[PDB]
């Protein structure tokens, strides 16, 4: 129910991060801190993403 | 003439 869209590629630094490509659509799964959220990609992969790299999607 | 990737925000916690 909450999706965002990537504004920039993100490649992670840690294994726990979720890489993505500019324009990718992600589902938010948890918001443990303000700037880093847990998300799921179209493939079902999960990991942390940086909030400033995304925008609300639809 | 595009903007660069933003500075990655620091993580408050470990995941």
């Amino acid at each position: 129910a909450e999706y965002v869209r990537a504004l920039f590629d993100f490649n992670g630094n840690d294994e726990e991060d979720l890489p993505f490509k500019k324009g990718d659509i992600l589902r938010i799964r948890d918001k443990p801190e303000e700037q880093w959220w847990n998300a799921e990609d179209s493939e079902g992969k999960r990991g942390m993403i940086p909030v400033p790299y995304v925008e609300k999607y639809r | 003439d595009n903007s660069p990737p933003p500075a990655l925000p620091k993580k408050r916690q470990s995941y």
